[PDB]
């Protein structure tokens, strides 16, 4: 779960290694903010 | 409130607080134990318990909370009647009773000291053990030398000689014997004068007459 | 330790009043910057 | 919460709850006193414990919090074995100890009563010292006047001729005497049928000088 | 929380908890209750805070809100000095005011048992109730089959056979006898040689009348 201010948010291999992410995966964005709750 | 929850408050506060625990001294707690009641498992405790043998369960709605005793806090037993205290680290029955826990009634008995001698109006109550019966000077005692506390018709029962000072909580002590049964308090001079004084009394009355 | 108390602030903001995080919701700012002075309890015009 | 948290809530439930407290009356507080723990100060104590002295430093954390004691605050000091309430201007002793604790067993029993003479079967506990005898009666006594209740041969121990009716408590003291010995507590009568009736019987069971 | 104010949290959190409640058994309360202070009200009981008889009337901010009484929760007695656990029916009263109490300083010695006895050095003061003595054996005794603490020249009055073992604390009480004279208690082997081992003593020192 990462859930950033700034736009950029790249991905480690060490996560992928840990848990299971796809290298294709689809990501939906989930729009929390920091001033209030998801939007 | 979403936060904290005034239930999770009212809980914590109902479970944490001193509390008379219903605890039946088995090994499982019953399954239907009234909402916010302290079950404290024993040790060697089957079945339910959630908390361990020596810590208290508070059934809240079915739920068994499993809190560690507070440190200072009594936990009377309702089946066994016992105070039993945590003391943060061991389980301890303090002082105690069985369907007559005992009620030390203070009685404060003030009779002004006058003529030669007064009777105090704390009469004992029916069946109580008196631990002491303490007598102050509420006012400097003219002419009495003494104190001479008692039961009516004995100036000599307890504290026999005790002091007519100013202020000074003399104390005519039963001691080993008490008078269960219901008996009136005498003050009189002694050797003189009671008038121009004013006798101050602290009777301590234990009584085991009430069920538990 | 050393004489190096350290005090601790929680800012508090006059145009959302005395605020308290409701519903997992942090307490908001908005009172721009606050500078919180400390009073020497010895000192009324404090020496630091 | 956040602003004010679960632990600092916890902190005080602590300090809320009465406390088991260690009256060491150093005139510096400990440097472990334990966790969860009041250690009191005692008034005009030096450097820790600070502010207050004559209030209670509480671990928490490892730091000791001196709380203001109020009106009827009861702190059981340790070390002494009495559990003082301050009254609020200052500390106030129970009347009570030396880690002795007066243990209960619970003895109430229906004794059905048949024929003017039913033998109690509550035997007291070797050591175990009697406040009183509590007695009670649960079901209509038929023919009944009196309740000889006592050692059997000898039931003047406690009251020989009490009331004898349905419901009739006749919660008592045995006297000054605390009887220690085993004994059962025969409730005979005074020339009254007991039969049809039940006794309700208990005998304040303590066990004093009993460790922890 | 906005919801609920720390302060809004914080008063309830102090009217659940068991509090030392002042009843003076009046049709109306005290013209000002103290906050986080309440005055018992008796059955019966109207007026401000007159919301249920035999509930507790407290007042916060200027409103007198009869709390409900929590069973398992003591809320005591402070005008009568009687301690009541509200029994979720009545106000169950408790053991028990004065502005003087039997105050507990026990003596602590530990006189190294020594030839054949050895009397204790905790000495009663004179007016000193004496609910029990102490006997830990701080160091296996050689020889000694029991702690005979008993009042001077007579061990066997209480206490007579307490079984002298390293790590047992062998506390004897004086139950029927309360010696409020002062008594040095006398500790002797029970015909046997107390050299050897260590005896720990508190002797219990009650005094009436102790100020607050």
């Amino acid at each position: 779960v990462i859930l950033a201010d700034t736009p950029a948010a790249t991905y480690t291999a060490a996560e992928r290694a840990a848990d299971g992410i796809a290298a294709p995966f689809r990501v939906a964005v989930s729009q929390i903010s920091e001033t209030t709750g998801p939007g | 409130g979403q936060h904290v929850t005034h239930n999770e408050a009212l809980d914590m506060i109902d479970a944490l607080a001193p509390r008379v625990v219903l605890s039946d001294s088995l090994a499982t707690p019953p399954p239907a134990p009234p909402d916010r009641s302290a079950w404290i498992v024993p040790p060697g405790g089957s079945g339910f318990g959630g908390a361990g043998p020596g810590q208290i369960a508070l059934r809240l709605g079915g739920v068994w909370h499993a809190i560690t005793p507070a440190q200072g806090a009594r936990w009377r037993v309702l089946d066994r009647g016992a105070a039993v205290i945590w003391s943060g680290t061991s389980w301890r029955p303090a002082d105690v009773a069985l369907g007559s826990t005992l009620g030390l009634a203070t009685i404060e008995a003030t009779v002004t000291a006058t003529g030669p001698s007064v009777t105090a109006p704390a009469l004992i109550p029916p069946r109580a053990i008196v631990l002491g019966v303490t007598s102050w000077t509420v006012q400097a005692v003219t002419g009495a030398t003494s104190y001479r506390v008692g039961v009516p018709g004995e100036p000599d029962k307890f504290g026999a000689s005790l002091g007519a000072a100013p202020g000074s909580s003399n104390i005519g002590v039963v001691g080993p014997f008490a008078t269960y049964a219901p008996t009136d308090v005498v003050v009189t001079a002694e050797g003189a004068d009671f008038t121009g004084g004013t006798i101050g009394l602290a009777a301590s009355v234990i009584l085991p007459g009430a069920p538990v | 330790g050393g004489g190096d108390t350290s005090l601790s602030w929680v800012p508090r903001s006059r145009l959302v009043g005395t605020t308290w995080p409701d519903n997992g919701a942090p307490i908001p700012s908005g009172e721009g910057l606050e500078r919180y002075q400390v009073t020497i309890g010895p000192t009324a015009a404090p020496v630091r």
